[PDB]
C-alpha cells in the first residue's frame, strides 16, 4: 500500500548546505535549486545531485515573506540538467513566495515552473524548507502541478522523515509502527543473521520487505535459519521463497518480495535501489561492495552486520575458540563508506573470487595470504549481532542514546573477550565518491557486468 | 576479430579504439577474456608481436586485473628465461603464458588502461 | 533425553574432591546422603555428606581403604525419617570395606545392610582426581542400575556421562560437540514470551533432547510482533502460546521433543514437570514467576538463567514522557550459589503488591498507595532478541566456557543499549542467605508453598 510513494532524497551534507543559504539569520527569504537525478523504479525517487545557491546580493528584494531573484540562475540549472534531462527542485524559505525576474519580464512561481519545463523534458518541482530543517515539496509534470512528494528524507547520523500528511513520536511506540508501515526494507543474504533481521523488520511493521538470496534451506542451515524446518531442508526449498511465506503467514498481507538471486545481478540491485534501508547480511567481500555501491547510488541508508569465530590450534589442547565477535557498519550516504573502512578491499575480493585450483597455485607463489578458519556458525552469535543491526536502524529514526549517533558508527563486540568497542563517522577517512545519487547511469553501480546490452 | 561477448568500462572501450588495436572480448566459460590481437613487442624477444590477454576479473574495476597473459610464449632473444613466467593458463585451447606481475589496485584510477600500461613497462623492463 | 541422574552442588562436591584427594596419593572414603526426585526421571539430589576421617579409618592403602561401620550406621539414622538414599564415595580405586566391633562387610555387604536400615534405593560412586564421577545403584540392597550422568552446576558446569572415552576429548563451543551434550539434556523455557520464544526457538535450533514449555497465555495480535513462529490465524484462533510453541519445533525439528504445559508456573502441573529439566529459562516479567523459578531450581538442584528486559520511562516536567534507558538483565544461579532472592530481584513486598486481589488493587487506588501507572514502554522484538541471544550464550559458555575470564565474574550481566554500557557482577560480590529449599527436592508443601501443596 505504502509502497509506491514517491521520494526526494538530500544527503546530510547537502542539506546542512542547503540549511544554511536558506536561514543565514537575518529572517528573510533566501533561494537555491537542487539538480536531482531520478530512479524510476517501483516508486519515483528524486535523487539530489547538485546545488545551486543564489546569492542574496543578486536578489532585487529579500523579505521575510518574499523574495525576488533574477533568472539567469534558472538558465545555469537548465544548462545542467539540459544533457541528462534532470530534475530541478526550486528551494525557498518557510513562507516560499517568491518571483523570477528577468531583464524583460517577470515570473511567478507557476511560469517559473513551466519555464523549466520548457528547457528540460522531465519532471520539476518546487520545494519550501523552514527553521528546523523540515522540507515540504510540490511535484510539478508537464510544467503544471500534479502532485505532492510524499515523503523528503536525509539519512544522516540520524535519520529524517518528512511527510506530507504529517511531537516526535518516542521508539518503541505505535508512531515508530506507523514510520515503519510506510517504509521498504530490503534484506541481502537470508542467512543466520539475515533471516534473523528479517524476522524483526516483519514483526516490527515494515509495509515492503525484498528478500535477496540465491541460496536454498539445508539440513546443515537448520540450526539458524529462523522459520525454516525439516520439510524446508528435504526438498531443498529456496530461503528467499520460504521466507516470503512465513512473512505473508505472519503479517497476512503479501508485504515480502522474493529475489532468488545473487546481489550481483541487475534484477537484485534494481528491486533493492527501491528499498528505503538497504540490511547487508551476506558473509562475502564482494556481496557488501555491491550492497556498499547500491547505498552510494540510490542515496540509501546501509547497514552492515558481520559474525565470525576464529579457532586455532593449541599442541597441547587441540582445536580451541580464538575469539566470537561481531560488527555493525551503519553507512550513510556521503559520509564513509565501506570501502572507506576497509569492510572490503580489491585484494580480499580477489582471492575471494578465485578458482578452487586458482586459489591454492597463487597461495603456494605466496601472492596471496591463506583464509582464516572459524568455527560452525552457531544461532545465538548472530541473533546477538542481528539484534543490535536493527536496534541501530530504530536508534537512528528514533533516537533514544545518552550520545550522539554519530559515536556509534560503527560497533565491535566480542562474546569471548567481553568488550565492546565503537568508531565515531569523524575519525574514518572519506575517500571522493563521485558515484553519488548517480542513480542507475550505467553501466550499473560502475561495474560492467551488470550492465546493459 | 571484432568479438564482443561482454562490455568493458566505457572508458576503457574509447581508449583501444583509440590506440587502434584489434581487440576482442570473449567468454570462455565464466571467464571473462580480454584479447588484444597483434601487439607489437619491443625488440629482445623471440617473437616480435604477441596476443597480449587480461583476465577480467568478476567485480571489476572495484576487484582488480592481476596479471596479464601473452601468446606465444616469450622468452628473450638470447635464450634467457623471463624471471616469473613459467606458468600457462589456457585460453579458448590455447597455453598462454602469464607474467606474475603484481601491483596495487585503486578502484578510482586503476582499469584495463593502467593494466595494459603496467604490462607494457614490464615488456620493456625484461629486454633492457 | 532420558536417565537417571546424580545432581550435587558445586560446595558439596569441591570439599568431597578435596577430602578424597588429600595428597598423598591414597584411597579415603565418604557417604553422600541424597533426596529424591522420582518423575519422568530419577534425580538423586545429595543433600548431606559425611566424610569418614583418616585416622577413624583402620587402614589407608593407595588401592583399597576401610573405614569403621559407625558412620554407615549413623547415615542410615538420618535417612531414616525420609527413607533417603545413601550414596558411598570412594577414589579413582574404589576397592572398600566396612569393618566394625564384631564383624566386617565387603561392597556388597555394606550395600545390602543399607538397605534394611531404610527402605530406599542406595548406592556407591567413586571419582577421580580431575573430579569427574561415575556411580551406580543397588535397590533392596542388590545391584540395579548405573547413573547415567553425575552433573556439577557451578560457575562451570560439569556433565559427568556414563558413556565416556578416553580419546573421546572435552568440545569446544559452536561445534558438533556442543551439539551432542545438549542433545542428551532437557531445558525447561518458563514463559513462551517475546523473550521466551527466542530463548526457545535457539533451544530447539541447538539440539537440545526436550524442551518444556510452560505459560498459560495465548497468541493475540497484540503480541504478533514479539511471539516467535506466532502467525495472524494463531491470534486469530487464539491458540495456547505453548501449543503453537510445540507445533513449530515438530515442524522444525521433525520430532515431537516438545512438552507443552498449558498452565502457569504457580501450579503443581508445572513445578513436577520443570523439577525434570536440566536447566531452567526464566522469562516472565513477574515477581510471582521469578520466585517460583528460583524456589525449583534450589529445590531440585537445576541451574537456573533468569532474563528480564525493561524500556523505563520518566517525565521530563516540561517536556512529557521519555525513554529514561532501555535495558536488560540475565540473572545465572547456580545451586548452592546465591539466588535470584538474594541479589534482591524479587521481594515479598514486591510480591505481595504484584498479586492483590481486585478489591484490594481497588482499595489502594482509592486511597492513593498506588497510582496504578504504566512507568514502562512497549517491549520490542529487537530489545527482547538482545536478552535471549545473551541468555543463551551464557549457557553455552559455562557449559564450554570460552572467554578470556573466568565465568564467575559474569554471574550477573546488565546492558544499557541508550547509554551504551554493560556491567557485570561477580558470584563473590553478593551476598548469600541461608538457603533452606537446597536439595529439598517435592516435599510438601511444594516449594514450601501451602497453595501449591496437595490437600
Ligand atoms: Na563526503
Ligand atoms: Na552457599
Amino acid at each position: 500500500n505504502a509502497s509506491s510513494g514517491n521520494r526526494l532524497i538530500l544527503t546530510q551534507e547537502l542539506h546542512t548546505m542547503l540549511q544554511k543559504h536558506l536561514f543565514p539569520g537575518d529572517g528573510k527569504e533566501a533561494a537555491a535549486i537542487l539538480i536531482c537525478n531520478r530512479y524510476e523504479g517501483g516508486r519515483l525517487k528524486l535523487l539530489a545531485k547538485e546545488l545551486i545557491l543564489v546569492p542574496y546580493e543578486e536578489c532585487k528584494s529579500r523579505t521575510s515573506d518574499f523574495i525576488a531573484w533574477p533568472g539567469n540562475y534558472l538558465e545555469k540549472a537548465i544548462d545542467v540538467a539540459e544533457e541528462k534531462s534532470m530534475s530541478i527542485i526550486l528551494i525557498h524559505s518557510h513562507p516560499g513566495g517568491f518571483l523570477v525576474f528577468s531583464d524583460t519580464a517577470d515570473s511567478s512561481d507557476m511560469q517559473t515552473m513551466q519555464s523549466l519545463f520548457q528547457g528540460v523534458d522531465a519532471i520539476h518541482g518546487s520545494a519550501i524548507m523552514i527553521h528546523s530543517g523540515e522540507m515540504r515539496a510540490r511535484l510539478y509534470r508537464e510544467g503544471k502541478f500534479a502532485e505532492n512528494v510524499e515523503l523528503v528524507t536525509v539519512a544522516g547520523d540520524d535519520i529524517h522523515y518528512w511527510w506530507d500528511d504529517k511531537l516526535k513520536p518516542i521508539a518503541f511506540t505505535s508512531g515508530m509502527t506507523d514510520t515503519f508501515q510506510k517504509l521498504t526494507a530490503a534484506i541481502i543474504g537470508v542467512s543466520g543473521t539475515g533471516s534473523i533481521v528479517a524476522e524483526q523488520v516483519a514483526r516490527l511493521g515494515f509495509g515492503e520487505i525484498l528478500l535477496i538470496d540465491h541460496d536454498h534451506i539445508e539440513k546443515k542451515n537448520l540450526n539458524r535459519i529462523l522459520n525454516s524446518t525439516l520439510k524446508d531442508a528435504l526438498s531443498h526449498r529456496p530461503k528467499v521463497d520460504m521466507f516470503a511465506e512465513a512473512i505473508r503467514c505472519i503479517r497476512g498481507e503479501d508485504i515480502s518480495r522474493p529475489i532468488n538471486n545473487t546481489i550481483f545481478s541487475r534484477e537484485a540491485v534494481l528491486a533493492a535501489a527501491n528499498a528505503d534501508v538497504l540490511f547487508c547480511c551476506v558473509d562475502t567481500y564482494l556481496a557488501r561492495m555491491i550492497a556498499d555501491r547500491i547505498a552510494s547510488s540510490f542515496l540509501i541508508p546501509l547497514l552492515d552486520v558481520g559474525v565470525k569465530i576464529p579457532t586455532h590450534v593449541d599442541p597441547d589442547d587441540g582445536r580451541k575458540i580464538t575469539d566470537v565477535t561481531g560488527r555493525i557498519d551503519y553507512v550513510k550516504p556521503g559520509g564513509s563508506t565501506l570501502s572507506d573502512r576497509l569492510v572490503y578491499t580489491p585484494e580480499l575480493i580477489y582471492r575471494e573470487n578465485l578458482n578452487a585450483e586458482e586459489y591454492e597455485e597463487q597461495l603456494e607463489r605466496g601472492y596471496i595470504t591463506g583464509v582464516e578458519e572459524e568455527a560452525p556458525s552457531v544461532i545465538t552469535l548472530n541473533m546477538r549481532a542481528a539484534s543490535a543491526c536493527v536496534s541501530e536502524f530504530i536508534a537512528r529514526c528514533f533516537p533514544f542514546r545518552e550520545y550522539p549517533n554519530k559515536r556509534f558508527t560503527r560497533t565491535f563486540f566480542s562474546l569471548a573477550g567481553v568488550e565492546e568497542d565503537y568508531i565515531d563517522e569523524s575519525s574514518i577517512t572519506q575517500a571522493l565518491n563521485t558515484r553519488l545519487a548517480v542513480g542507475g547511469e550505467e553501466p550499473l553501480l560502475g561495474l560492467p557486468e551488470l550492465g546493459d546490452k | 576479430a571484432t568479438r564482443r561477448d561482454f562490455s568493458l568500462r566505457p572508458e576503457d572501450e574509447h581508449y583501444l579504439d583509440e590506440m587502434g588495436y584489434c581487440w576482442e572480448t570473449r567468454l570462455v566459460g565464466n571467464a571473462r577474456w580480454l584479447i588484444i590481437h597483434d601487439y607489437e613487442l619491443p625488440d629482445g624477444y623471440n617473437h616480435h608481436q604477441v596476443n597480449l590477454a587480461l583476465l577480467i576479473t568478476s567485480g571489476y574495476p572495484v576487484n582488480m586485473l592481476d596479471m596479464f597473459y601473452v601468446y606465444p610464449p616469450l622468452v628473450r632473444v638470447n635464450g634467457v628465461n623471463i624471471p616469473a613466467t613459467e606458468a600457462t593458463v589456457a585460453i579458448d585451447s590455447v597455453a598462454y603464458q602469464r607474467w606474475s606481475r603484481h601491483r596495487s589496485w585503486n578502484p578510482e584510477i586503476d582499469s584495463v588502461i593502467s593494466q595494459l600500461a603496467m604490462a607494457d613497462g614490464c615488456l620493456q623492463k625484461e629486454v633492457g
